[PDB]
């Protein structure tokens, strides 16, 4: 049982979706 | 797990090192000021 | 453009950008330079994987 | 001193550079020989 | 328009921005040497080297500090184990501050390369175009590693201006750092002597400064220029990544 | 003064060149825009490349790349680049011994 | 649409033979490293 | 001055984001067993 | 009147989804095995696979993860009878002996063969040849050969595959354990057939992706193929019938092994003059299955 | 917390198929 | 074009080298009756690295 | 010199073999 | 369990039966 | 004179393409193959391994193998002038220096291939994508054949270029790795039926969306590098398998860039698990799953019944195929399903 084996799945899931959506919003405003 | 990855790095970058004109699809060679003449 | 004083002071090194010396120039001296590397790393090579074992020279940790 | 090891790696060497000077000189006259 | 697996190839043309990156790379590759040696720092337990060392509690960054010397912190213990001595600035504290202060300094010169980015040291006076002498700049930055080479050797390892390195018995009982006396001879070529470490540093250092001396003057041929294509970046990229891949696998062995 | 696709046939279909010069006299390659040739209808061949034999030797061009349109192939597009003045007056002296022979305008802009 | 980036090599043009001047500074080049390297095998020696 | 002309933009159309999200969603689902362990 | 209404909804082609007549069935039997696949992995009790009670815990709240996870196969007491849960005495009773797994597969089953009947629907709709059902046939039948015809030889629905990730590893083992799959040469040609399916996937992606310069739609279209190699037009469908049949010789592999005319056991091919027995690979398999199987009771 | 964490993944995993059939990109 | 110089000469140069028994000896492949010793149901492993060749060596003279 | 090699080394030790595989069924 | 029994009979004499009606029945127009 | 003359030699027109690459492709790989023929024909496993594994020996084509060196060699080159075997042909072909041959000509055959690769597509004048996607195998290679024994105790642990020696290594890393619970190798399984599920769909789309299909099938010219992708319709398979399955591909370009991509990728994944399991950081275990199976004995998974299915891999096929270890098992300790 790992609490921080949680916040690696919560890293892994959040950080690389961050980007695509940050760069796909970002590109929607002037492509 | 790193200098095997490192080989596939170095196959891709070697690969866009000598195929530059085909990759790109403007020859290195030529000078990019170019103008035309017509036949 | 900026004319720092690094710049002038660092200028005659990037100054020749696609000077090449003619025809094969020194190629065959890197060519056996290349060759004495080879035997170099295959010497090293075999005294770490013991394959060639020297007088004195115990490949251990003694 | 040589060692029967440092010796073998000299027969080694020496069958190499053979095989590896041969290959290239039957490619060369056999290059120098076809010359369209 | 570029996808983004390929923004970081604006830098291709302009020798400061890519400066700029560099700079902030050793920022962050020093900042987490810096930050690692803090966090092992924290959690150490010098109190029992001979059942409870460094490799046992997980220890990454410890032992590439207490191999080349550092001994000792500020606190009061070592990793010897004698719980006192005065080690001077040169502890494990102090090497972290001085990344810390490096990783600093590296990215305020990488915010100056980036704002200040076209300078007349990266254009030739003739085109307008940007170019760098890459078979000159192989010299240079190969007489100063052959350079720093023979300098960390010759004066470092052999302990003449320096510590030692970490050298040991053959069972790991009775080990600190001494200085070693190169070995010249066919015993430097065997791995578990470190007296081959130094007189490799010694020697690579002197090849390394004449082939530097090497290119600076002389240019390359027109043969391998075009063979190699020499004058573009990507080159370099492609036989450095081939150098660093042959090392990583060395060092793994 | 012909051109070849498959080295012994010839190409009976005159292609539109587009010529281009870098203004130092020392870099440039030739659009060829093939309309409907030979080698597009038929042949069952294979193209090694795009050949331009002469009396002073030969041209090869392997950028050749052809156009197909709803499956159909119809146009051939190949480029030539040059990239020094001695393969430049070699490609306009074989220019001027295909154009005397088939007919060009060679209209300069 | 998809754009890309590659680098602009420098036109290739063949050295020339030199003057005084660079000549007298590959001369200073190569009579300081020699006198550089032969003090540096004498480090070599004094070190081991 | 001169801003340097290279900043080209950014693209990531939609379909890219739906690959680029489903890559990291199934890397997770694959991944979160041997991170909780 | 209102009929035509439905009827002209479901066979058109304008949609976003084709819902055919094949779609009439296979739409609430893939819902139905989904719903309760999402159930029976997340929150189902212990299943006695034996008919002893000694259950496997295969569901997510009774302490798996996504990887040990898995809807256990139904109980050896039931065999090859059907079970649904108005056959079962209560709900619990239903749920201890392996109800799910049957449920899951049988309504996955059914609709997996309405979408080869949906997707030859459509194909002959829009006025097309009949392929892509065929090549669909491939998992399809190795999908049937490991569900049902595996449990119709053995004579269990305990011995079909279960419904995991490590479940599929279990049956793997087992597998050879008992059959010996790995030198049963229908099984190599299914190695074959999806190691070759690959290669040519990977080599005929990298020569059309070298190979092809641009590509463009009004939205007539266009492409412009960089042709000319150095030194009829039946490559796709090679490359449909390497792995296709393929995966069709190994579904067909242990559809044979269901009967146990199974593997190849070189037991004792070389002997030695004095009564004595010399190894060789077959033995080192056949050592590594006398392992598994005496594990596996 | 272990198992709503494979659920939450999961879950998402089924929105964008959702998003990606119907949402999906005009040409 | 045509070439039947020798052919069956080389079936007869592989069916001698097995018949007379020299592949054994050139390979070191050992005979059926000649794998286990006289008297031992030990398998003869090389368990040195330096002295293997006299380990393998010394193994033939048991029989 | 051409590519007659191809007979000279991959026909000559299959023949071999093949005469080499053929004695070997008739083994004890 | 007869309450369940009977809802999935008909369910399913409901669907097989659209199946067949719909398949032969209505394919003009 | 020297040098252009050899160049415009090998870069040829022939039956055969010979470039540059061919002087280390050509001996490389033909000295690898024919190791292998003459190693399977005579050279036997005796005296490492303790098996009978040629044709000499009374094997069938699924039995022979040219077999690992013994595990006191540790990672010797195993030269024929080295020092274990001291020129003697015999000796060394005994002490299963035929591997190494093999091994050591099959890297530098796979090098030379590549490098043709990069040479034909560096003539023909097109992108090596071939060169890129050949990666993976050369990386599956050097990380099974090369790095894992190089990580392990020695050569002997290693695939011994048969095909039951190939399939007593599968056994060996699912009994002693748990090498089907690895995430790598999971990637590496879904990378390689994930191609031949794109293979097939792929063929079975192109063969039916055509656009001649027999009734006014003008047969125009076909080219073999455009590898017949004229001949298909883009827009009537898009139209299938968005109405099929929901989602399909609009480029023929992505299309065959994911094609490219997917075994590949797959295919690397699994090689950074080989390299894992060189060290024997292998994904045996989930630990709260042990902690779980400690505190009540009636907690039982697939897992935790796999567990001890790797436990009787183990132990009853370690005294045979590690004979050097000298493993004397007996009956009671041995484990038994009824026990
Ligand atoms: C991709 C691109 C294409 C690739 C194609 C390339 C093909 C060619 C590659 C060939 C590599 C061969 C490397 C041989 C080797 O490794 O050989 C291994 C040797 C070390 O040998 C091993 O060394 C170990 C440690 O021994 C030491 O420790 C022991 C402790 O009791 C004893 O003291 C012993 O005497 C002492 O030698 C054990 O003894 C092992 O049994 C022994 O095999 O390292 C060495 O030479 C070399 C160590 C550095 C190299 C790292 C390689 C990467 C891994
Ligand atoms: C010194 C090493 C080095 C350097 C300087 C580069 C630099 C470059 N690469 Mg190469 N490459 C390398 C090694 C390197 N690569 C290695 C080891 C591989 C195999 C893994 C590759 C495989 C590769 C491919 C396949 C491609 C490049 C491309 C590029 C170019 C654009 C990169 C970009 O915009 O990414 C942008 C990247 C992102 C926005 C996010 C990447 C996120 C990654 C996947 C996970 C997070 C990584 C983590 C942050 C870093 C820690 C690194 C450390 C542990 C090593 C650029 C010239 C591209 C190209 O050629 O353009 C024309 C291209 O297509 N590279
Ligand atoms: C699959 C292997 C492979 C392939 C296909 C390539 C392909 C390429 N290389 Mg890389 N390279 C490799 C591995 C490979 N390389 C390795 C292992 C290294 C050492 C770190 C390099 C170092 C390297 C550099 C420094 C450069 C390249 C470059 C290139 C490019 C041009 C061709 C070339 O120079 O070949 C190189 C030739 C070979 C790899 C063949 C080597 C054959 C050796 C000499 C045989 C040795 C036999 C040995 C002595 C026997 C003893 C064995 C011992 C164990 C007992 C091309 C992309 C160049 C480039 O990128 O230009 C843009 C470039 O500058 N390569
Ligand atoms: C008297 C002078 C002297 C002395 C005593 C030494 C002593 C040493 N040198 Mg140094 N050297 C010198 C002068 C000297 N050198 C000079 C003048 C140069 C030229 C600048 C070098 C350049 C050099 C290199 C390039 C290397 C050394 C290395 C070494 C060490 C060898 C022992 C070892 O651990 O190798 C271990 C390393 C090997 C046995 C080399 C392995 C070669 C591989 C197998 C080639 C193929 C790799 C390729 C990527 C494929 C791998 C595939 C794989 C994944 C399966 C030792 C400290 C080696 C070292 O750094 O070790 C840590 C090393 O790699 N030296
Ligand atoms: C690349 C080659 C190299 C490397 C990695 C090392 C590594 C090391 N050296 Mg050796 N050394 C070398 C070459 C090298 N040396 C050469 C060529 C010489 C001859 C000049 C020496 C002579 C030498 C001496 C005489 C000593 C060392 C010491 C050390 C250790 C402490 C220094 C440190 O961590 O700074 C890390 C540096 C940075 C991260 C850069 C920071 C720069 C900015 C401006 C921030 C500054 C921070 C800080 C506030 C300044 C410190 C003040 C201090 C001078 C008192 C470290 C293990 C010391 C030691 O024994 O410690 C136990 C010591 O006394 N070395
Ligand atoms: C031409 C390509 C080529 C290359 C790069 C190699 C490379 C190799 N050969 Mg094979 N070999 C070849 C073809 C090749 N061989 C040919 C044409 C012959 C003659 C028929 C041989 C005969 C041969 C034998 C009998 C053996 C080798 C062995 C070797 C290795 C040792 C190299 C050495 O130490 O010599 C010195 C290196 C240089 C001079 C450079 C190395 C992997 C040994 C081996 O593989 O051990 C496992 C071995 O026993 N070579
Ligand atoms: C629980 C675990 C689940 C694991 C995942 C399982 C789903 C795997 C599905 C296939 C993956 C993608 C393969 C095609 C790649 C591609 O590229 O398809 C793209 C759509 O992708 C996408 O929308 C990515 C999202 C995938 C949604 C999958 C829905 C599946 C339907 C389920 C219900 C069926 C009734 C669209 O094509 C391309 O899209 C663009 C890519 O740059 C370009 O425009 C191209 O030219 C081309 O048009
Ligand atoms: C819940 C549970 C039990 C398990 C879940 C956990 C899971 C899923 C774990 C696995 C994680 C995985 C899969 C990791 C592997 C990642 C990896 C290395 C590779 C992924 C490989 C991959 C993307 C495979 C997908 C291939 C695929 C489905 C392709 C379909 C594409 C398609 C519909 C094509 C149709 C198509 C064909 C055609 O020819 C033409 C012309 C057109 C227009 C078309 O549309
Ligand atoms: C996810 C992950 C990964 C990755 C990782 C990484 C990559 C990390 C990084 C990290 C890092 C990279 C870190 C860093 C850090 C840094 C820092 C922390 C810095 C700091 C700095 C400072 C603090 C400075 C300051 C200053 C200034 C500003 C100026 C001068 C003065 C002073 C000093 C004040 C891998 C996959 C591999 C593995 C697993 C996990
Ligand atoms: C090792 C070595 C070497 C090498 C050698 C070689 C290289 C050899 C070769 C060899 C070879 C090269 C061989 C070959 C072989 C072949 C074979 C063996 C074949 C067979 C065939 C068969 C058997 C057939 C079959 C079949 C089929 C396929 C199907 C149908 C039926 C039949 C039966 C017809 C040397 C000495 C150098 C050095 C040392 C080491
Ligand atoms: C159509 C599909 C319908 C599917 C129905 C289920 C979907 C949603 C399931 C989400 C899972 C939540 O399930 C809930 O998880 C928690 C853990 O956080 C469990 O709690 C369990 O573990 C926790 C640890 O966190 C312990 O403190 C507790 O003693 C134990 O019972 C609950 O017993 C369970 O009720
Ligand atoms: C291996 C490549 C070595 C090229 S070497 C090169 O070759 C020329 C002949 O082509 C000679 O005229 C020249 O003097 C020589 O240096
Ligand atoms: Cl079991
Ligand atoms: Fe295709």
């Amino acid at each position: 049982v790992n609490q921080l084996g949680f916040i690696a799945t919560a890293l892994f899931v959040l950080v690389p979706s961050v980007f695509l959506i940050i760069l796909y919003v970002q590109t929607e405003s002037q492509q | 797990v790193f200098a095997l990855l490192f080989f596939f790095g170095h196959i891709w970058h070697g690969a866009r090192t000598l195929f530059r004109d085909v990759f790109s699809g403007i020859d290195p060679e030529l000078s990019p000021e170019q103008v035309e003449w017509g036949f | 453009a900026r004319r720092t004083w690094l710049g002038d002071i660092l200028r005659p090194l990037n100054s020749e950008y696609g000077k090449v010396a003619p025809g094969w120039g020194t190629t065959p001296l890197m060519a056996v330079f290349m060759g004495l590397f080879l035997v170099f790393l295959l010497i090293i090579l075999e005294i770490y994987n013991s394959t060639l074992i020297l007088d004195g020279v115990n490949v251990s940790w003694k | 001193t040589i060692t029967p090891s440092l010796k073998g790696f000299f027969i080694g060497l020496l069958s190499g550079a053979v095989v590896l000077g041969l290959t290239f000189a039957v490619l060369i006259a056999i290059s120098q020989i076809d010359k369209v | 328009g570029l996808p983004w697996y390929r923004v970081h190839t604006v830098l291709i043309n302009d020798p400061g921005r890519l400066i700029a990156a560099h700079l902030m790379h050793t920022a962050l590759v020093a900042g987490w040497a810096g930050s690692m040696a803090l966090y092992e720092l924290a959690t150490f337990d010098p109190s029992d080297p001979v059942l409870n060392p460094m490799w046992r509690q997980g220890m990454f960054v410890l032992p590439f500090m207490a191999r080349l010397g550092v001994t000792g912190s500020w606190s009061g213990w070592s990793i010897t184990g004698e719980t006192g001595i005065d080690p001077g600035f040169w502890s494990f504290e102090g090497v972290a501050l001085a990344h810390i202060v490096l990783s600093g300094l590296l990215f305020l010169a990488a915010c100056w390369h980036w704002v200040y980015w076209d300078l007349e040291l990266f254009r030739d006076p003739r085109t307008g175009e940007p170019a760098l002498d890459l078979p000159k700049m192989f010299g240079i930055h190969l007489f100063l590693a052959g350079l720093l080479c023979f300098g960390f050797g010759a004066f470092h390892l052999t302990g003449l201006f320096g510590p030692g390195m970490w050298v040991s018995d053959p069972y790991g009982l009775t080990g600190s750092v001494q200085p070693v006396a190169p070995e010249w001879g066919p015993d430097g070529f065997n791995p578990y002597n470190p007296g081959g470490v130094v007189a490799h540093h010694i020697a690579a250092g002197i090849v390394g400064i004449i082939a530097g001396l090497f290119h600076i003057l002389v240019r390359p041929p027109q043969r391998l220029y075009k063979a190699l294509r020499m004058g573009n970046i990507e080159t370099v990229l492609s036989s450095s990544i081939a150098a660093v891949f042959f090392a990583a696998f060395v060092v793994a062995g | 003064a012909e051109i070849q696709f498959i080295r012994g046939i010839n190409e009976e279909v005159v292609p539109d060149v587009r010529l281009t010069r870098a203004r130092d006299g020392s870099s440039g390659q030739a659009m060829f825009y093939f309309d409907n040739p030979k080698i597009v209808q038929e042949g069952n061949l294979e193209v090694t490349g795009m050949y331009m034999v002469d009396e002073e030797g030969e041209i090869v061009t392997r950028d050749v790349n052809a156009k197909f349109i709803n499956g159909q192939p119809v146009a051939i597009e190949a480029t030539y680049t040059m990239r020094s003045p001695q393969e430049w007056d070699r490609f306009i002296r074989f220019m001027d011994r295909y154009a005397a022979s088939h007919g060009l305008g060679f209209q300069k802009s | 649409g998809r754009l890309n980036n590659f680098a602009i090599e420098p036109k290739v043009y063949q050295a020339q033979p030199w003057t005084p001047q660079q000549k007298v500074r590959a001369a200073l080049l190569v009579g300081g490293g020699l006198l550089l390297v032969a003090g540096l095998v004498a480090i070599a020696v004094g070190v081991s | 001055m001169e801003p340097n002309p290279n900043r080209q933009p950014v693209e990531l159309n939609r379909t890219s984001l739906y690959l680029g999200l489903l890559l990291i969603l199934v890397l997770a689902l694959l991944f979160s067993s041997y991170f909780f362990n | 009147n209102l009929w035509e209404r439905f009827c002209n909804w479901v066979t058109s082609t304008d949609n976003r989804l084709y819902v055919g007549w094949f779609g009439v069935i296979m739409i609430p039997t893939l819902l139905a095995a989904t719903i309760c696949f999402v159930i029976a992995f997340i929150a189902a009790p212990p299943v006695d696979i034996d008919g002893i009670r000694e259950p496997v815990s295969g569901s997510l709240l009774y302490g798996n993860n996504i990887i040990t996870g898995a809807v256990v196969p139904s109980s050896n007491a039931i065999g090859l009878h059907f079970y649904p849960i108005w056959e079962a005495a209560s709900l619990d009773e239903w749920l201890y002996n392996g109800g799910p797994y049957q449920l899951i597969i049988f309504h996955f089953l059914l609709g997996a063969s309405c979408y080869m009947g949906r997707q030859w629907e459509l194909s002959y709709r829009l006025g097309m040849r009949p392929w892509i059902c065929v090549a669909y046939s491939a998992p399809l039948a190795s999908a049937f050969a490991v569900f049902l015809i595996y449990p119709i030889g053995q004579g269990s629905f305990s011995d079909g595959m279960p419904l995991g990730i490590s479940g599929t590893f279990n049956f793997m083992i087992v597998f050879q354990a008992e059959h010996n799959i790995l030198m049963h040469p229908f099984h190599q040609l299914g190695v074959a057939g999806v190691f070759g399916g690959a290669l040519f996937c990977a080599m005929h992606g990298s020569l059309v992706t070298s190979s092809l310069i641009r590509e463009t739609t009004e939205t007539n279209i266009v492409a412009a193929h960089g042709y000319f190699g150095r030194l009829s037009r039946s490559l796709h469908f090679f490359l449909a019938a390497w792995r296709v049949v393929g995966v069709w010789f190994a579904a067909l592999g242990i559809s044979t092994m269901a009967f146990n005319l199974n593997g190849f056991n070189f037991n004792h091919s070389v002997i030695d003059a004095k009564g004595n027995v010399i190894n060789t690979w077959a033995d080192i398999i056949n050592r590594a299955n006398l392992g598994m199987e005496v594990m596996h009771e | 917390m272990e198992t709503i964490t494979y659920v939450f993944i999961f879950a998402c995993i089924i929105a964008l198929f959702f998003f990606a059939i119907f949402f999906r990109e005009p040409p | 074009v045509i070439h039947s110089i020798t052919i069956p000469a080389l079936f007869i140069a592989g069916w001698l080298f097995v018949s007379t028994g020299l592949a054994y000896d050139v390979f070191g492949t050992p005979r059926p009756d000649s794998y286990y010793a006289q008297e031992q149901r030990s398998i003869p492993l090389v368990t040195d690295r330096f002295e293997a060749k006299q380990q393998v060596e010394t193994f033939l003279e048991q029989l | 010199t051409v590519r007659w090699v191809a007979v000279h080394t991959l026909a000559v030790p299959t023949i071999f073999f093949l005469g080499a595989i053929a004695a070997m069924q008739f083994i004890q | 369990m007869e309450t369940l029994k009977i809802t999935v009979y008909i369910v399913v004499t409901f669907f097989v039966l659209l199946f067949v009606f719909g398949f032969l029945s209505g394919d003009p127009a | 004179g020297w040098f252009d003359i050899l160049d415009d030699w090998l870069k040829r027109d022939r039956f055969v393409f010979v470039g540059w690459s061919g002087i280390l492709l050509f001996p490389c790989a033909y000295l690898a193959l024919g190791g292998w023929l003459t190693g399977t024909t005579f050279v036997t496993s005796w005296y490492t391994h303790g098996l009978a594994s040629s044709y000499l020996e009374g094997c069938n084509f699924l039995t022979v193998a040219v077999s690992t060196p013994a595990n006191s060699m540790g990672h010797s080159l195993l030269l024929l002038w080295g020092p274990e075997a001291q020129g003697d042909f015999t000796r060394w072909c005994q002490l299963g220096g035929l591997w190494t041959f093999i091994a050591l000509h099959g890297a530098f055959g796979l090098i030379g291939f590549m490098l043709r690769q990069f040479e034909i597509a560096r003539l023909v004048g097109v992108r090596p994508y071939n060169a890129i996607a050949f990666s993976a195998p050369i990386a599956v290679f050097v990380s099974v054949f090369l790095i894992y024994p190089l990580g392990q105790s020695s050569w002997f642990f290693a695939p011994s270029f048969g095909v039951a020696a190939i399939f007593r290594f599968l056994l060996f890393f699912q009994g002693f790795h748990n090498w089907t619970l690895n995430p790598f190798h999971m990637m590496g399984v879904a990378g390689v039926l994930g191609g031949a599920l794109l293979c097939a769909i792929h063929g079975a789309t192109v063969e039916n969306t055509l656009f001649q299909d027999g009734e006014g099938a003008s047969t125009f010219r076909a080219f073999n590098p455009t590898q017949a992708e004229e001949t298909y319709s883009m827009v009537t398979a898009n139209r299938f398998w968005s109405q099929i399955f929901g989602i399909a591909f609009s480029n023929k370009r992505w299309l065959h860039f994911f094609m490219l991509f997917v075994p590949v990728t797959g295919l690397w994944m699994s090689a950074i698990g080989v390299v894992g399991l060189a060290l024997n950081l292998r994904s045996y275990d989930f630990i709260s799953q042990e902690i779980r199976a400690a505190e009540d004995p009636e907690f039982e998974t697939f897992y935790t019944k796999n567990l001890l299915l790797n436990e009787g891999i183990r132990a009853w096929m370690a005294p045979q195929d590690q004979p050097h270890e000298n493993f004397v098992f007996p009956e009671e300790v041995l484990p038994r399903g009824n026990a």
